[PDB]
RNA sequence: UUCCCGGGCCUUGUACAAGCUGUACCGGAAGGUGCGGCUGG
RNA sequence: GUGGGAGAGGGUGGUGGAAUUCCCGGAGUAGCGGUGAAAUGCGCAGAUACCGGGAGGAACGCCGAUGGCGAAGGCAGCCACCUGGUCCACCCGUGACGCUGAGGCGCGAAAGCGUGGGGAGCAAACCGGAUUACCCGGGUAGUCCACGCCCUAAACGAUGCGCGCUAGGUCUCUGGGUCUCCUGGGGGCCGAAGCUAACGCGUUAAGCGCGCCGCCUGGGGAGUACGGCCGCAAGGC
């Protein structure tokens, strides 16, 4: 529909799930698809497989609406990082660039009681 | 190496000189221990505040992206 | 007993216990339980109260709630006849039938239990809600907690629990349990209290809802003026300011005075004061 | 077995046909240390499978087993106070021994009566890539490949 | 050799005839939690 | 006195970016979140993930250290102003002007209180979910600012302050010189003599001495009782 071509990937990896969203070089996101989306439910969405399947998954939806190259962007620190990265590369799409884009607090907002402690 | 020994003279407290400054960031926009700059720490403190000072100025990047895996 | 204790567990293959036998007898000694008074016990546990208390009760009615420990309670208490065990969970139960029917021939009862702490407080507040026609309670309660249902209007005990059972019945601590009793050290001291209860509510029964609700506004920050007290945890109350202000002053209560060091017939003028004034 | 590698033993290789693979699976037929009805029942499969089949039973035999062969297997796993089947790839040691087990297992539970025949029926069913042992294995493979999720328990 | 049981070794807290602490609460206190501090782990 | 040096020492103004939350706009659809594993919860009134703009509060990542400063408590973005302490060199000035210190006076983390603001995140009490606490999702005080109270601690190096003498070795922060080295002041480890019940201390003494102050006299009852002083109260002495 959008015959976009070429557009970006990001790659929310958390210890709980892994969403990849394609996008638009505009930003504007064209599909999505998560661990929760294959049929995964509860802890099996945060392993690795949960996030080749998704990667594929997003993929191959990009690929229906018509995209050939995307440049990928990963946020989080989660446990689907490099698998997420190794399934989007060679699922056919031509990634030419990885980016890492973790957000971190420049000594912010108070964390949580569990993540607290740090010295 | 060190980047001390990958440089010529300059000076510390010069906030506006970026081709020297730069050296001392990391690929992300941090500033470099001693361990890889190696420096004094009177020289350390000095280049911090320098870095710090030109990062107001807008000259030197705050934070940036890590092109790799 | 300290020696059969280890004899019985190792017997069925098997947690604190009263081993030592002096302090069981005066529990019920101050509990004052006679062939006129019948016992319901809620926590026999492997009946050791029981025995003793059987030696000399009119009653017993037990509540065990876990039928693991249900196989041991019938030969561990073999020669005694009194044991009735009514294998129900208190507070899902009606201890109104179980009055109009056990002790229909008895005469009286006194409640005695021995139940874990965690467990204890909503069972006492339970049995004081509904009213029950029975003469009085013994429970050993984690004595900080015994205080503050004895709590005289100060010295950080007197909270709302104070209030509610003062509002219900009469309380006095009767008796310390010395800590290392326990085969297990618990760390901390009980207290036996004793409960009274009393004909109708100690003050006004004005609004019960509206007196309660009080009793927690007053109580929300602790460590505060309570007109500030009423001001925030009173609904909306903001602009019911003045209000309070005004009907602070005819009840003879000020405004700076930590609610905390007030007095159930204080809390009860209060109650008629804002009611039928605030609404 | 906490220090050695337990080695295995060698097998007798048969007599009728010279080799390993049939002593096993006449090993793993013999009940009760008897050997002899293990072996004539093993011969007259055979037989059977020779006169209902156009090429030696050895063949017949020797490829149905490898038909019967399993690559994934799921084990039970300890993690967090959690039962996992994870899985993992089974040596050709562990793949034969399987192999022979369920067939063996498969052959029995046929409703012929006689045991010769449920042997012939089983084995031949087997070189097809169809009955109980084949069914068994596959049913083991979708087990796996099912929860790959865990797989990351290296084990 | 991850888990079940038992034995031995190295390192570690209680008894042999991870805690603690100031303060503030606690109507699921055999004690818990919030904000700080200490190692006397 | 003159010349110079290092520093999260303190107060008052002012601005820099990252991040969380929320609001608006765009694009897109079925989950998101959370756990040991799940549930409560949020979402078809369009949630999560993405891009752009705006609002507000709080804290300052990398450097950052076994580091530095202060009498202790304690003190980290950056700029400016005002200001305290301290070190070194020259050996210029006064000529014992010194040390300690019962009372007094001032300062004093956190948690609390009063009078007004403020409120993003977290979070006692409380409300729900799983499984006795624990753990999960919400949530008032509080955490922040101004002024005025409170005056406590594992307020600790569990070591009062000052001065002199008694082997060294090593690491480090910061001055001076005649710069391989030498000479000051801080912070750490290992160790002579010595001390200690032992552990251990050991030029930063818990060694050898002198001066002044504080405190101890078996445990529990008990920091309780009464009295007095202070506090709005909790409570403190």
């Amino acid at each position: 529909k959008r015959q976009v071509a070429s557009g970006r990937a990001y790659i929310h990896a958390s210890y709980n799930n892994t969403i990849v969203t394609i996008t638009d070089p505009d930003g504007n996101p064209i599909t999505w698809s998560s661990g929760g989306v294959i049929g995964y439910k509860g802890s099996r969405k945060g392993t690795p497989y949960a996030a080749q399947l998704a990667a594929l998954d997003a993929a191959k939806k990009a690929m229906a609406y018509g995209m050939q190259s995307v440049d990928v962007i990963v946020r989080g620190t989660g446990a689907g990082r490099e698998q997420a990265i190794r399934a989007l590369q060679a699922s056919g799409l031509q990634v030419k660039s990885i980016v890492d884009d973790t957000p971190v607090p420049h000594n912010g907002c108070r964390p949580k009681k569990k993540f607290r402690k740090a010295s | 190496a060190k980047v001390k020994a990958t440089l010529g003279e300059f000076d510390l407290r010069d906030y506006r000189n970026v081709e020297v400054l730069k050296r001392f960031l990391s690929e992300t926009g941090k500033i470099l221990p001693r361990r890889r700059t190696g420096l004094s720490a009177k020289e350390q403190r000095i280049l911090a505040k320098t870095i710090k000072r030109a990062r107001i100025l807008g000259l030197l990047p705050f934070t940036e992206k890590l092109v790799r895996k | 007993t300290p020696i059969r204790t280890k004899e019985i567990l190792k017997k069925y293959g098997f947690q604190n216990f009263l081993i030592d036998t002096n302090i069981l007898n005066r529990i019920v000694d101050h509990a004052e339980v006679t062939e006129k008074t019948g016992v319901i016990e809620i926590g026999p546990g492997i009946g050791a109260l029981t025995e003793q208390l059987a030696k000399r009760a009119k009653k017993v009615v037990a509540f065990e709630i876990d039928q693991r420990l249900l196989p041991i309670l019938k030969d561990t208490l073999s020669p005694y006849e009194n044991v009735t065990v009514i294998h129900q969970d208190v507070l899902k139960a009606d201890v109104k039938s179980v009055i109009e029917e056990q002790f229909q021939d008895c005469d009286e009862i006194m409640v005695v239990a021995n139940l874990p702490y965690y467990v204890t407080t909503p069972i006492i507040m339970k049995l004081l809600e509904e009213h029950l026609p029975l003469k009085g309670i013994v429970v050993m309660l984690q004595k900080e907690v015994a205080e503050r249902m004895a709590a005289d209007p100060s010295s950080k005990e007197y909270g709302s629990l104070s209030i509610a059972v003062q509002f219900y019945t009469e309380a006095k601590t009767v008796m310390i349990v010395p800590k290392t009793v326990f085969v297990p050290q618990p760390n901390v001291d009980s207290a036996v209290i004793r409960l009274i209860l009393r004909d109708g509510p100690a003050v006004d029964v004005e609004n019960e809802s509206f007196f309660f609700q009080l009793i927690k506004a007053s109580f929300a920050q602790r460590r505060k003026t309570l007109l500030n007290n009423l001001v925030n945890n009173l609904p909306e109350g903001k602009a019911q300011k003045s209000t309070i202000e005004q009907v602070l002053e005819e009840t003879n209560i000020d405004g700076k005075r930590r609610g905390e060091s007030l007095s159930i017939e204080e809390f009860a003028a209060l109650s008629n004061g804002l009611y039928k004034a605030l609404f | 077995a906490r220090r050695r590698r337990a080695e295995v033993r060698q097998l007798q290789p048969d007599l009728v046909y010279g080799d390993v693979l049939v002593t096993a699976f006449i090993n793993k037929i013999m009940r009760d240390g008897k050997k002899n009805l293990a072996a004539r029942i093993f011969y007259d499969a055979c037989k059977i499978i020779q006169e209902k089949t156009g090429q030696e039973p050895l063949k017949v035999f020797k490829q149905a087993v490898e038909n019967v062969k399993p690559r994934m297997e799921v084990r039970s796993r300890r993690v967090g106070g959690a039962n996992y089947q994870v899985p993992m790839e089974v040596s050709p040691r562990r793949q034969q021994s399987l192999a022979l087990r369920w067939l063996v297992q498969a052959a029995n539970q046929r409703p012929e009566r006689r045991a010769a025949v449920r042997i012939a029926h089983e084995l031949m069913d087997a070189a097809e890539g169809k009955g109980g042992a084949v069914k068994k294995k596959e049913d083991v493979e979708r087990m796996a490949e099912a929860n790959r999720a865990y797989a990351h328990y290296r084990w």
